């Protein structure tokens, strides 16, 4: 990641504050409403007719909790988010079928509700650098199909 | 918009591809499987290898549609509405991989047509083919 | 297609931003500057520094622009008519960029509306948004 | 820029049957008349009101020599095409101001171009070879834009 190292700074002060159980189930459940086409994975999840129903769901929740974890991991690994989500990448492409692009989808929506929740605080070089970030993660998931 | 030019020009590209549709269809869904590997996530039921008979079948579908479109150029999301339907609420196929599919349709027919392949029918086909991809994903949400 | 509940939506949010939608403007160009720095290669004649008078003068004028597509949601063509050819055939910007100032438009009014920035309103806007998108690019070619 | 050895073997059979002072002129006139906006980087070279006009410029002809002439060079230099394209990446960003879609673009009708030339011998393996060429000299002229 050509990360700045007052980029790599900014990303990992903001993400110290980040409520992980909150801002996954948002994440996650912001993507199905405004992208609804992407509930094509999800439909053992249940109920996911409306945005109250998406955004109420506990296996959502559940979910989006995992996936931010795994983010996590990539702030970790910045250096090294190809081998960081080798697996991921080979589990999201040859078992579940995901359309790459959809990690895309994902990442703005996460810097979306990064803005919602913070605020004035996710000022325009902080976001910028979590493009980055975004970006980087969704590049690194997607390098292993084929 | 297509213009009065434009559609003269889909119109005799389409009919000097004929009879061929099917198996350009098929060459265009082999060529963008190969060169976007991401689009295969949306085909893991089907054989993908060379001359499978799943692609050729599909090819001839796909080629089906377009032959349709082109024959209803001036009411296309009418004639197209069962098909923007099932992308949209069975398929669920992102848009982003529309334009990949209308680029490998266009090196196919470029491929095959080389008389009447000319820049302005190039101009017309890539604009025709937009115009498809617009109608098909304008039920998504 | 806009439906009533989004033409709703997006009165609402956008009536709440009320007096503020020119620091808005100046806000999300910053961010898309700043963010997708390929943007900047369409304002060479700018002072792009944070805070320049131009991009505050800039962004008043593409706030505008949106409270009057938002007033006139039911006919976004008529109203936006001028802006579509200006953007076609002068200043001819990609296609591509403007997902990029939406999306920017977007965490602009997250971080400054936290109680209007529903699910549902998030939807609203990212689908009004496309459609000025779509509006504004429809005469390219 | 994952080039395999019958990869990187397939580009350059090819390119040497390409006659590219030819190939570069069609394949910047055709993005002049197919994606007409591009033609704002343009102006000072006359007339490019049709496409015969477009097609028929002796100054699009030209350019389209040098555009090629530069790319042939990339496919000598396919393990480093960002020190390649380094000044040239440069020279587009910070003194022609061109959006880096564009170079997108021309790689794709770069493709077709060579669709049309070569007919059946483009076969789609071959095809996938210069996808990944074409955006590999895209993201080279991408890489030092700020
Ligand atoms: C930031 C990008 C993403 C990351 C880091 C991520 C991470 C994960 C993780 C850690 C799992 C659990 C795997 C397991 O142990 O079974 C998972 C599962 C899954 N992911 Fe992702 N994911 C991402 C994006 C997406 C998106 C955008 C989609 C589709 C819209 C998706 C579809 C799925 C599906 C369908 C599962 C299986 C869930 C289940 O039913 O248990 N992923 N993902
Ligand atoms: C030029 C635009 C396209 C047209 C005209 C088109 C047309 C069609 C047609 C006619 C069918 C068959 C429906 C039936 O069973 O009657 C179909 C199915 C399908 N299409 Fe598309 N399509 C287009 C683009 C795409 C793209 C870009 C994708 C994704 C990469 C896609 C993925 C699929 C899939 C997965 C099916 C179901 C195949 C099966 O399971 O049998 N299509 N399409
Ligand atoms: C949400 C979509 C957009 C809207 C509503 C919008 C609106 C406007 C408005 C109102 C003007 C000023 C016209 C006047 O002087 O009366 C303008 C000009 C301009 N726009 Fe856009 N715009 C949009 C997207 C974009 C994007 C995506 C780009 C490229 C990144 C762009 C580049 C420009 C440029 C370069 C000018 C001329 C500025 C100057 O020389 O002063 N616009 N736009
Ligand atoms: C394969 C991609 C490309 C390559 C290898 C390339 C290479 C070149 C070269 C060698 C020059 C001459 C540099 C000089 O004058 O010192 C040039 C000039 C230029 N390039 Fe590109 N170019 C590419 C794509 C593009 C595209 C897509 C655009 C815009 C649509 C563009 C816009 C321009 C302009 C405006 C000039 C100056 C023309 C003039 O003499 O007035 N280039 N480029």
């Amino acid at each position: 990641m050509h990360l700045t190292p007052e980029e790599k700074s900014a990303v990992t002060a903001l993400w110290g504050k980040v409520n992980v159980d909150e801002v996954g189930g948002e994440a996650l459940g912001r993507l199905l409403v405004v992208f609804p086409w992407t509930q094509r994975f999800f439909e053992s999840f249940g109920d996911l007719s409306t945005p109250d129903a998406v955004m109420g769901n506990p296996k959502v929740k559940a979910h989006g909790k995992k996936v931010l974890g795994a983010f996590s991991d990539g702030l970790a690994h910045l250096d090294n988010l190809k081998g960081t989500f080798a697996t991921l990448s080979e589990l999201h492409c040859d078992k579940l079928h995901v359309d790459p692009e959809n990690f895309r989808l994902l990442g703005n929506v996460l810097v979306c509700v990064l803005a919602h929740h913070f605020g004035k605080e996710f000022t325009p070089p902080v976001q910028a650098a979590y493009q980055k970030v975004v970006a980087g993660v969704a590049n690194a998931l997607a390098h292993k199909y084929h | 918009v297509l213009s009065p030019a434009d559609k003269t020009n889909v119109k005799a590209a389409w009919g000097k591809v004929g009879a061929h549709a099917g198996e350009y269809g098929a060459e265009a869904l082999e060529r963008m499987f190969l060169s976007f590997p991401t689009t295969k996530t949306y085909f893991p039921h089907f054989d993908l290898s060379h001359g499978s008979a799943q692609v050729k079948g599909h090819g001839k579908k796909v080629a089906d549609a377009l032959t349709n479109a082109v024959a209803h150029v001036d009411d296309m999301p009418n004639a197209l509405s069962a098909l923007s339907d099932l992308h949209a609420h069975k398929l669920r196929v992102d848009p982003v991989n529309f334009k990949l599919l209308s680029h490998c349709l266009l090196v196919t027919l470029a491929a095959h047509l080389p008389a009447e392949f000319t820049p302005a029918v190039h101009a017309s086909l890539d604009k025709f083919l937009a115009s498809v991809s617009t109608v098909l994903t304008s039920k998504y949400r």
